[PDB]
């Protein structure tokens, strides 16, 4: 009623950012390569997101390889799952961190479904497995941060964090190595394309691709944001909050404004930086060779975090 | 007030249907999807945390395993005396009753649900056995599907 | 149960019908589908425009080879320096393309962009000139030849190292290349595996050294050298880039005033300004461009090292205006016969990496 | 043709999508010989044209760029890729070979198998000439094209 | 508990009548386990505190193990490629 405007604005914003992020990765990487991304489509280059996503729907294109309507259904679920993860950020939810875990459990289901040609489907099973490995990793980390906290509500963790990515720097580094491994350098190579299959990404077909990439970047902004609340600085100049930051707020006057903004601008800055890391990790990047990613996580990253569980409570009971 | 909430016995109505649909479905994949939806209805019934536990584990892993197994393993599927034989035993079921009605005529003309307290503590014998039970789970296949030299 | 590799975008271009039989990690059953005939019906001068068409990236290696063999059959300095400069320039252009292509094929884009900027500097040096001829060359360079190569040779040695800076300290590329791409040196020789693909595997036989051609004898070149793999073939070509740049520097220095093509009127044709004073030059000019020249009756085959392997023209001349039969010893075809052996039992994503390391171009193969 | 037709000049809706189409146009790279090498110089110089890879499916792209020699054996494959492309599709013939060195192993023209929207001569044509062909396809999608 | 009981029943019915299939079975069993868990959960809430909630969680853990065991059993059965032994079975 009143909540309808509060939800609307937020989601319109989220979607706006998701759409623009495509153009962001473009421009950023072009700067690295000594080139320019979307030069015209603007002014600025703002209208490359819209005029492109508008052009895939207009194409409006189906093979028995994926069941009739189950062929254009994984496209719906990938976006529908991404929709929930952003909406579960705004709301408080009394048991919030295992509500975030329910959605990234349920997201992957669309990969096992996506292809269900014999061999292409076999290729889908690989990515299905690949995602499953790091999704277990992140849980191990969520759990470590809950060990330090104990309160499952996301908010308590967001508010608790005069330090966050100081003790957990190694963990966060491993978070980004997994957070990207769930979708960027490996998944770019995990796509495989042998042969054609699946062009740039999962046989796009038009205009299911519009909701796919709007679950990709969307679940990269939310995937990095999530990392931010757990591990990174989830709002404010803490050194100032320690040094008596109130000075600027108490001497500001009164309006009940800009105080709510400061934090959002800080988190915006965090996700911006994490996204930039994602921009360069896609640039610097090399191979993935699926078996050479299974070996990396199961045999190494997974038992590394395991040994950490055999330190957190021991040093807590020390 | 809030009549829709009152009518949410709609869960049972849905469930009966959703399971009658897991049976009807040809073939397995659709039925897997169905088991997911049925489990989701179960979760929706837990708002009436076990939803989030059920969604993270059952739908999260089990279902993923059933979908990952069906797509990996080809398997599939869609009176010869022994086949007639079970039905033969049911006609005896009717007879018991028919014999009985004629028998009676003999004389006639902070913290959020927690669980940790009892698991880690009182039932720690069980928690320890559950670490051992999970041991087998991973080991069993590694001694059922391995074929090592 | 197979993977039909391609059928247009395998990872770059080609075309490809590499019917790769598979079982997880098996039997490369390729299909590489009349230049050989067209060349027969074409004069020696006419076959020059056809020559560069085979290996488009290192076209000049094709030009030099053909022109050389035709020179030997016919028996025809400041022109030979221009070739050494241009052969190596086309080797830098052809080495850039391959390093990047393979860096793109399995792994990420980034290096490829950088590869192309320096390429754009060479194509500019290619638009400025046009070039090679059976007598010598089409025409002279320019006064803006000397000072321009230096600006490219200065802003290259650094750039050559950034590409290397990223690859030498190979992230996934080490795990993906190091063991993959089995090339036994004995078996490479048995499969007639051309090289730079052969020299990484250990064997030190290169045409530029074994059989030096025009001005390559007088220029100071280094010893590029462990175990026949993708990684070491990939890195040797990166060293080859710097040594090529040192040849370019060494050849830019040794460039005085000189003529460009062989003065024997029966071959070449360098009048251009003399068309207005000589009668023998027009009777000759008209005749060379109509009929052409008839070479001696006999066989000839002069090999030249291309960056894509072993280039050689087998030209049989029956005293005609055209070559009786021109069979081009295909470096990319020779290298490809070792794919069914090298990629046997290798991975499918690595089967793309194993192909980029071979340094193939379909135009040369077919 | 017709000028400022209907009750009120709108017209607007079609041109809105067409303008959006022409500048966001999705090219499907069909690399054959040398022409594919010049077409890569094109990507190094591309900013708005940028879309290649959509070439791999090929059901994701609209602009079919045939660059290089079309062998007579390659002829039935090039036919099936254009047919396996989505409905609003355009075709760019790059190179003397794809337009019209005529041999006994190559198709005399690419138009023989697939209908050609824009022709770009050269051997290979300069990157900017393909950009000019891209603009010849841009102004064509805009309904601009005529005599 | 009303819901879970009905679900259990259905699951059992689908178990036998088998419906010939043999593939459905594991799904059906997992469903049965869920159904029971539902019944107990309602009873736990009816009773109050860590009485049934724990056993519930256990069956969940145990259910996970059962699906692992069953799935590896399937992977074991269904031997790959067409190579023959010689008269022994
Ligand atoms: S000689 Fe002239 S006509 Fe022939 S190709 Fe060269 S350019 Fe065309
Ligand atoms: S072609 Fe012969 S006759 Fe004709 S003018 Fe020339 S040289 Fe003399
Ligand atoms: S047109 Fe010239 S450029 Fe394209 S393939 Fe033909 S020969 Fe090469």
């Amino acid at each position: 009623i009143i909540n309808i405007v509060e939800i609307l604005i937020f989601l319109v914003c989220v979607l706006f950012s998701v759409a623009y992020l495509t153009v962001a990765e473009r421009k950023t990487l072009a700067y690295m390569q000594r080139r320019l991304g979307p030069n015209f489509v603007g002014y600025y280059g703002l209208l490359q997101a819209f005029a492109d996503a508008v052009k895939l729907l207009l194409x409006x294109x189906x093979x028995x390889x994926x069941x009739x309507x189950x062929x254009x259904x994984x496209x719906x679920x990938x976006x529908x799952x991404x929709x929930x993860x952003x909406x579960x950020x705004x709301x408080x939810x009394x048991x919030x961190x295992x509500x975030x875990x329910x959605x990234x459990x349920x997201x992957x289901x669309x990969x096992x479904x996506x292809x269900x040609x014999x061999x292409s489907l076999l290729g889908s099973i690989r990515s299905t497995a690949q995602l499953i490995s790091y999704e277990l990793i992140l849980t191990s980390i969520f759990i470590i941060i809950i060990m330090f906290v104990s309160s499952l509500n996301i908010t308590t963790i967001i508010x608790x964090x005069x330090x966050x990515x100081x003790x957990x720097x190694x963990x966060x580094x491993x978070f980004i190595a997994s957070v990207a491994e769930t979708a960027r350098p490996p998944f770019d190579l995990t796509e495989s394309e042998s042969e054609l299959v699946a062009g740039y990404f999962t046989e796009x077909x038009x205009x299911x691709x519009v909701f796919f990439f709007l679950a990709e970047y969307s679940n990269i902004i939310l995937i990095s944001a999530f990392n931010g609340y757990l591990l990174l600085g989830g709002x404010x100049x803490x050194x100032x909050x320690x040094x008596x930051x109130x000075x600027x707020x108490x001497x500001x006057x009164x309006x009940x404004x800009x105080x709510g903004l400061i934090n959002s601008s800080a988190y915006a800055i965090k996700l911006v930086f994490l996204m930039f890391s994602f921009i360069w990790v896609r640039a610097a990047x090399x191979x993935x060779x699926x078996d050479n990613l299974i070996n990396f996580c199961w045999i190494i990253l997974l038992p590394l975090l395991f040994g950490i569980f055999l330190i957190i409570p021991s040093t807590l009971y020390i | 007030m809030y009549l829709t909430y009152y009518f949410i016995e709609i869960t049972i109505f849905l469930a009966i249907l959703c399971t009658i649909f897991i049976i009807s479905a040809k073939n397995p994949m659709v039925s897997i999807l169905y088991m997911i939806a049925l489990f989701v209805i179960a979760a929706m019934y837990l708002y009436l945390i076990f939803s989030l536990l059920y969604i993270m584990i059952y739908i999260g892993a089990i279902a993923v395993l059933f979908l990952f197994i069906i797509t990996l393993l080809d398997i599939n599927s869609t009176k010869s005396n022994i086949r007639d034989l079970p039905l033969v035993l049911i006609s005896l079921i009717v007879l018991t009753i028919s014999g009985l009605m004629i028998y009676s005529n003999d004389s006639i003309l902070t913290l959020l649900t927690t669980i940790g307290n009892v698991l880690l503590t009182n039932n720690a014998f069980i928690l320890l056995v559950l670490a051992i039970v999970l041991l087998l789970g991973i080991i069993g296949p590694i001694s059922i599907t391995m074929k090592h030299k | 149960f197979t993977i039909n590799f391609g059928p247009q975008h395998p990872a770059a271009h080609g075309v490809l019908r590499l019917i790769l039989e598979l079982s997880g990690e098996x039997x490369x059953x390729x299909x590489x589908x009349g230049t050989e005939k067209l060349i027969e019906y074409k004069t020696y001068m006419q076959a020059l425009p056809y020559f560069d068409r085979l290996d488009y990236v290192s076209m000049m290696t094709n030009e030099q080879v053909f022109s050389l063999a035709v020179e030997k059959l016919l028996n025809v300095l400041r022109g030979k320096y221009i070739r050494t400069m241009f052969g190596e320039i086309t080797r830098v252009l052809n080495h850039l393309m391959s390093v990047c292509s393979h860096a793109m094929d399995v792994g990420a884009l980034t290096p490829f962009l950088w590869g192309f900027e320096e390429r754009e500097k060479l194509m500019e040096f290619y638009e400025r000139v046009s070039y090679v001829r059976p007598g010598g060359v089409s025409q002279d360079l320019p006064a803006g030849l000397l000072d321009d190569i230096y600006m490219w040779a200065t802003q290259f040695g650094d750039r050559l190292d950034e590409i290397e800076e990223l690859l030498t300290d190979n992230r996934i590329w080490k795990l993906r290349t190091v063991n993959i791409g089995t090339v036994t040196a004995q078996d490479a020789l048995n499969l007639g595996l051309s090289g730079p693909m052969l020299r990484g595997s250990g064997i030190p036989f290169d045409i530029r050294k074994n059989a030096p051609y025009d001005a390559y004898d007088k220029v100071d070149f280094d010893v590029p050298v462990m175990n026949g793999d993708c990684y070491d073939r990939y890195l040797i070509r990166m060293a080859e880039f710097r040594q090529s740049l040192r040849i370019i520097e060494q050849c830019c220095n040794d460039m005085p005033a000189g003529a460009v093509k062989v003065e024997d009127f029966k071959i070449n044709s360098p009048p251009r300004n003399l068309m207005k004073e000589d009668m023998e030059a027009l009777i000759h000019h008209f005749l060379l461009y109509t009929k052409g020249y008839s070479v001696p009756p006999g066989e000839t085959y002069t090999a030249i090292e291309a960056p894509k392997g072993e280039m050689g023209v087998y030209v049989v001349s029956d005293g005609s205006e055209r070559p009786y039969k021109c069979k081009i010893r295909a470096p990319g075809f020779a290298h490809l016969g070792a794919f069914d052996h090298i990629a046997r039992g290798h991975f499918l994503p690595d089967a793309v990496a194993i192909i980029g390391t071979m340094d193939l171009v379909f135009g040369e193969v077919d | 043709k017709p000028n400022s037709a209907v009750d009120y000049t709108l017209t607007t809706l079609d041109a809105v999508a067409n303008w959006a189409r022409q500048g966001s146009f999705w090219p499907v790279t069909f690399g054959l010989a040398c022409c594919a090498v010049e077409m890569m110089h094109v990507s190094a110089p591309r900013y708005d044209q940028d879309r290649i890879i959509f070439r791999a499916s090929p059901r994701q792209s609209d602009i079919m760029i045939v660059a290089g020699t079309l062998t007579n054996k390659m002829a039935p494959v090039l036919r099936q890729v254009y047919d396996q492309m989505p409905e609003p599709r355009w075709v760019i013939s790059m190179g003397s070979c794809a337009n019209g060195h005529f041999s006994y192993s190559v198709v005399r023209g690419c138009d023989r198998i697939v209908p050609v929207d824009v022709y770009v001569p050269g051997c290979p044509p300069t990157s900017e000439a393909l950009m000019y062909g891209v603009f010849q396809l841009q102004r064509k999608m805009r309904n601009t094209k005529i005599t | 508990m009303f819901i879970g009981t009905i679900i259990l029943v259905l699951s059992f019915l689908g178990f036998v009548f088998n419906r010939r299939n043999i593939i459905l079975a594991f799904i059906c069993l997992e469903t049965m386990l869920l159904g029971i868990n539902l019944i107990l959960l309602r009873n736990s809430v009816l009773f109050d505190d860590i009485s049934g909630s724990l056993f519930a969680i256990v069956i969940i853990i145990l259910a996970g193990v059962e699906s692992a065991i069953g799935l590896s059993l399937l992977v074991s059965y269904y031997r790959l490629r067409g190579v023959i032994n010689s008269y022994g079975i």
